[PDB]
């Protein structure tokens, strides 16, 4: 049943993808959470 | 009236803002009346010490000679009874010599002047009581208003006052009674003396009271810092420096060094005492605003408790993946986030901590501790419903405060419901129902918003303590406590055994080598100890400090922001503070913020919450410290006061290593916000202290006089008896002899407090009977009568025992030295067998027999309080355990468990204690013996508990004048007294018993001479050899053969002797096979050779003990026991 | 039948591995707001708002 | 076994959906975030 | 095999669970620093 496979894992790279982006936008959330802890 | 100034002792702090609030013209009635008698020259307050220390007696007011013949005749009994005969003669001269000077004798009589005035005013519907002489004092007591006077000066007090002076004066009575016991029992001399000079030069004093309270609170820091100063050889200490007590009176000063001079032990001893002195008056309104202070105040920046919170959080999961290698043999479930070492991952992978890891605790930033167990949401209530005072909701701090007090300060109304509206403890709580649910009434902590209802905190202030300012602890409402419970429980249950510098103090062998390699290590010059003392330790914890650890945490219970809410809780909390006629503002119904009475919003919660957190962050920055310096460091630790242990380098000379250590530790400790000082810290290497025990060059410091100089509870969960009383003193002689209190001591003290606690209460009919208050004191509970301390056999041996063959040991003595018959015997402890076996009492306990106990007071509580549940509520799960009887249900289970024909009350006390019904018997008790319950049961339906103590009183003075005798115990009371046990249990019971009779020791064992021992008498005895003749210096140092076990008293004694087991001629060492308790025959034997040291005596030669009593000597066979019925369980 | 279902799975290992990176970032901007919001809330009548959503 | 493969590919698209419906919220927050420095 | 199928099929479901408890939590952020803007 590999065609379903194939089916499958288009999305599941496209699944850790999303997750890099998420990992890029968290990063560039905490910067300025940070930096407003520092001062306020 | 109602009843009024209930309390019999000092329970409450010493608090005038009444005073104040009478004197400047109150309109109500009771104030006008307290402010017309008094006189020109009002003293405040604060100096009721200074006319309370006025009070002068008539010599010899109460003839108490008969209570001196007849303690003298009991410790005769006692000391015949134990057939060790070397000790009376320091005995009976030792309670004369007390009782016979004048300075001892008048506080005595002082004593009992107090606590006969005591005993009238208190639970009285008479509102004012007119004119008591005390002396040369006149005493009006306007409810709760005291007005004192002697000449023209007088003092407005309040009820506390007055019992707190009369606390004073019994403290100085146990003090001047047990000085005289315990110096009667040295080589060392009598130091009555000086303990006479030190109440003159402390009732010398003339200074204010401030500065009075400072140098009483700073009396015993002050010697051991002299002793310190003087007596260490290798660090240098400046300790009594700080200290002003040279420069304010010197009177004590050359005292202390005079005492410092003589002995160093009796310094420790005398200057221990802290409680038998006045106490403070607290300043409330300076105190208050200093501790919404200091739950303010940010000594460190925010950013910093934040990043060393962080390096706290790194060394806990060093330790915590510590102690799960070295106890599971696995790493535990962890996470290895990006930039991870290779050696965590190579020692992850094959499960190994090498040493190299300790020493690098920054690597441990990356491994993220998983899901280790799961939250108990639903605890033991047995310590929910304990100890603590518990607040029902937001809308009952309307309750606190006096409504005119409130009309008069803000001109306008409290506008209080007159209804309670909520339950007064947690049972009644239980009984409505919001128990029920645990994790539901936790859920509103765990999303992260707690209900508006339960942010409210009432600070109560400590009693019995010598800070003017006061100490403060928290009284919270239903939710927290539940909260604190199951965070507490969590913490020491899955937490703490793994973090090993918790688990060698949780582990009694790993602490008693400990605490042993610590003696034999300081006096040989390696190894020194440093103690700390954080006097903010609980107001200094703040938000940002505590968050990693409770994040990991929450991540590790797999419990969703829990650990995380008490921290955040502080800045939404109210907090109020408890003292009436002071009262906060309402707006809304809500206190309003003005900086002393209200604070909406603190940064920490308060004293003893989240108490198991604090402990291992308190741990951690010392690890950091010392591990950074390279030292070898065991810690020890007890809350606020850490005692650290430093051994020796081979490089450095230890002062150095105390100096880096000191300034590692003091920098260290100020990143989190809590700075040590240099003035409440001392490094010393010959004295230390753990778990209340001083300990000065290895040995315990004896504390006789701080124990029995205490003023415990009395008259324990109900209302006032001379029963509980006694119970209360023989519970405190027992518990002072469990911590390395002479037995003697304990004893002899406890004969003449028994004897002056009867005199406060009988009459004078009974009291000048010699014989009658002789039996009295013999009888015991065990066969009917009072609690006595002497009755005991737990003073003088470690373990539970059975009490009949000793109760008959003294009452068989009793006949033949002492001039009594039998009828007053008969007519003292009135046997009254039951027709009915009541086999349940012998489940609850199984040595006691089947007796009328017609002393014993009503409870009350048990269940019959049971009014409330069939009005106030409908449905709860502890009305099923109150509505139907268990007592039925136990008596049916008692009676098929009487059916085993060889019939053993172990074994039936073990199955019921494994069944269900024992177990929910053990809950009733529970919810009987608590607090919060008791106090609020009694303030409500007020009339009956003083009822029933009139009722009481009348009750046993009319039985103890009574003449008419009862069983005739003559054949029980002639030959051996194990047979005689054995035919009185059937007697009682109805049949025979076997395994619970545990025959006397003095009664199985003869203490003969070495040299003077018949031959049959040595063929079957135990043999203790010393190996060095003996003397009165040998019962400090330990000697060189090996500690058995015994008892802590004689512990010294017996490094010096070599016993065996050498009756093998009669039976062959009886492994389980006779009737032997090996213990407490090693324990007599040593007892003898203390009692022929501490008498003036030498032992030279091997001393034996030998076999007195055939009959002791009965089997105990491989006996197969039979349950004949079938259960109807 | 090596390659579909062993890497398909180490795929999901992986995305697991990143879930919980992510999740420990998540958790120390909630430990930054959250005691900021804290110490907003000192001296005032700001209510509690909660954190953690819901109890499954 | 087709069956629990097609449900296996029906759970990976809807994790892709929540994925986005998290990656909006986080842009969402960015926006919203960007207040505080003008706030202050 | 139906078994390695379910080991998987069982690892990619708890994500989505989840990824739901994030957005929520973040929400709940969202609500906290709003009170933030509005306090400054
Ligand atoms: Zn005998």
């Amino acid at each position: 049943h590999s065609d379903s496979i194939r089916i499958l894992g288009e999305n599941i790279k496209i699944l850790d993808r999303s997750m890099k982006t998420m990992m890029e936008t968290m990063k560039l959330m905490m910067e300025k959470v940070d930096l407003l802890y520092a001062s306020t | 009236a109602g009843i009024n100034r209930t309390d019999q002792s000092l329970k409450n702090p010493l608090l005038g803002t009444e005073v104040s609030f009478c004197l400047k013209s109150s309109s109500l009635p009771h104030h006008v009346r307290a402010l017309g008698q008094i006189k020109a020259r009002n003293l405040a307050s604060c100096d009721y010490y200074l006319l309370f220390r006025q009070v002068v007696l008539p010599p010899e007011v109460y003839p108490i000679g008969v209570l001196i013949r007849a303690a003298e005749a009991i410790l005769t009994v006692i000391v015949s009874a134990w057939k060790l005969e070397h000790m009376t003669k320091t005995l009976y001269s030792s309670v004369r010599y007390a009782l016979t000077n004048p300075r001892v004798r008048a506080q005595l009589e002082l004593h009992i002047a107090y606590q006969r005035i005591v005993g009238q005013v208190s639970y009285s519907r008479e509102a004012d009581i007119g004119p008591k002489r005390l002396g040369n004092m006149s005493l009006q007591f306007v409810q709760s208003l005291v007005i004192a006077t002697i000449d023209t000066t007088s003092c407005l007090m309040t009820y506390n006052h007055f019992l707190a002076a009369a606390d004073t004066a019994k403290s100085r009575c146990h003090l001047l009674i047990a000085s005289v016991v315990q110096g009667a029992l040295w080589e060392q001399g009598s130091f009555l003396d000086h303990i006479i000079n030190l109440i003159d030069t402390i009732d010398s004093i003339n200074l204010p009271h401030d500065d009075y309270f400072t140098i009483i609170k700073s009396i015993s820091p002050y010697s051991q810092g002299l002793v310190m100063g003087r007596h260490n050889v290798s660090v240098s200490s400046d300790f009594a420096s700080v200290f002003t007590i040279p420069e304010s009176c010197p009177q004590l000063d050359s005292l202390l060094k005079k005492l410092l001079q003589l002995d160093p032990v009796l310094l420790l001893m005398v200057s221990s005492v802290q409680k038998s002195w006045y106490f403070p008056e607290i300043r409330m309104v300076d105190g208050s605003r200093e501790q919404l202070h200091k739950m303010r105040v940010e000594l460190e920046t925010p950013q910093a408790l934040l990043s060393y919170g962080h390096t706290l959080l790194s060394i806990f999961r060093a330790e915590f993946i510590k102690g799960y290698v070295s106890k599971n043999a696995k790493w535990p479930p962890v996470h290895l986030l990006p930039g991870c070492d290779k050696s965590i991952k190579n020692a992850r992978e094959l499960g190994r901590w090498s040493p190299a890891f300790d020493r690098r605790w920054q690597l441990f930033a990356k491994v993220v501790i998983l899901r280790i167990a799961d939250l108990d949401m639903d605890p033991d209530f047995n310590d929910i419903v304990s100890d603590k005072a518990i607040i029902s909701s937001r809308r009952d701090w309307v309750f606190e405060y006096n409504a005119a007090a409130f009309w008069k300060k803000y001109g306008e109304r409290l506008e209080r419901p007159p209804a309670r509206s909520g339950p007064s403890r947690l049972v009644n709580a239980l009984i409505d129902g919001r128990l029920d649910n645990i994790p539901a009434l936790l859920e509103p902590f765990y999303r992260g918003a707690v209900e508006f209802e339960d942010r409210l905190t009432v600070l109560v202030p400590k009693e019995k303590e010598l800070k003017v300012k006061g100490r403060f602890f928290s009284k919270q409402t239903l939710a927290i406590r539940i909260y604190q419970v199951v965070a507490e429980a969590a913490l020491k249950n899955e937490v703490m055994p793994y973090l090993k510098t918790h688990s060698m103090t949780m582990s009694s062998t790993a602490l008693t080598h400990l605490l042993n390699r610590l003696s034999h290590t300081i006096t040989k010059g390696d190894s020194f100890v440093i103690n700390l003392d954080y006097s903010s330790w609980c107001n200094g914890f703040r938000p940002e400090l505590q968050a990693p650890i409770c994040r990991q945490l929450d991540q590790m219970f797999n419990c969703g922001y829990f650990f995380r809410t008490g921290c955040t809780l502080p800045c939404f909390t109210t907090f109020i503070i408890q003292d009436r006629f002071n009262p906060p503002y309402s707006f809304r119904g809500e206190p309003v913020e003005d900086g002393v009475t209200c604070a909406v919003g603190t940064k920490t919660m308060g004293e003893g919450m989240r108490q198991k957190l604090w402990t291992i962050l308190t741990s951690c920055w010392e690890i950091i410290a010392l591990r950074e310096i390279n030292v070898t460091f065991n810690i020890l630790g007890q809350g606020d006061n850490q005692t650290i242990i430093i051994h020796k380098s081979a490089s450095q000379n230890n002062q150095l290593l105390a100096e880096r250590a000191l300034g590692a530790l003091y920098k260290h400790a100020r990143l989190a916000g809590h700075n040590l000082k240099v003035e409440e810290c001392w490094v010393s290497d010959c004295l230390y202290e753990y778990g209340k025990k001083l300990f000065f060059r290895g040995v315990p410091v004896p504390g006789c006089l701080k124990q029995l100089s205490r003023v415990t509870d009395s008259t324990g969960e109900l209302f006032p008896n001379l029963y509980s009383k006694l119970a209360c003193l023989t519970s405190s002689c027992l518990s002072a002899a469990m911590a390395d209190t002479s037995p003697w001591v304990a004893l002899a003290t406890g004969v003449c407090l028994y004897l002056i606690e009867l005199y406060v209460e009988l009459p004078p009919a009974i009291m000048q009977d010699e014989s009658l208050l002789t039996t009295l004191c013999l009888v015991g509970p065990s066969i009917g009568g009072l609690p006595t301390p002497a009755t005991l056999p737990s003073v003088f041996f470690r373990g539970m025992s059975d009490p009949l063959p000793f109760q008959l040991a003294l009452l068989q003595t009793l006949i033949k030295t002492t001039g009594v018959t039998c009828s007053l015997v008969n007519r003292v402890v009135k046997l009254r067998i039951a027709p009915y076996p009541d086999w349940l009492s012998l489940v609850t306990d199984p040595t006691s027999l089947n007796i009328a106990q017609v002393y014993r007071p009503e409870r009350q509580i048990r269940r019959w309080i049971e009014e409330a549940i069939a009005t106030s509520s409908h449905s709860s799960r502890i009305a099923t355990f109150f509505q139907q009887p268990l007592t039925e249900m136990a008596q049916l289970l008692a009676r098929d468990l009487s059916t085993m024909m060889p019939l053993r009350p172990r074994d039936m006390s073990a199955l019921f204690a494994l069944s269900n019904v024992a177990y929910g018997l053990s809950i009733i008790d529970l919810f009987q013996k608590s607090s919060t319950v008791v106090s609020a049961s009694q303030a409500v339906h007020i009339e009956d508990v003083a009822l029933e103590s009139v009722r009481y009183k009348e009750s046993i003075i009319q039985g103890l004048l009574d003449t008419t005798e009862g069983y005739n115990m003559q054949p029980y009371l002639e030959g051996c007294t194990y047979l005689a046990a054995k035919q009185l249990r059937r007697l009682t019971w109805g049949r025979d018993l076997v395994g619970v009779t545990m025959p006397f020791v003095a009664e199985q064992f003869h203490p003969h001479s070495s040299v003077g021992a018949k031959a049959e008498l040595y063929l079957d005895a135990i043999i203790y050899c010393p190996q060095e003749t003996l003397r009165s210096h040998h019962l400090t140092t330990r000697g060189d053969q090996p500690l058995q076990g015994l008892t802590g008293y004689v512990n010294i004694l017996s490094t010096w002797l070599r016993f065996s087991s050498d009756y093998l001629h009669s039976f062959s060492k009886s492994s389980d096979d006779y009737t032997i308790h090996f213990q407490h025959v090693f324990t007599y034997g040593c007892l003898y050779a203390d009692s022929v040291i501490r008498s003036g005596g030498v032992i030279s030669t091997p001393y034996l003990l030998s076999a007195s009593c055939k009959t002791c000597f009965e089997k105990i066979d491989s006996e197969e026991f039979v349950l004949a019925c079938e259960p109807q369980y």
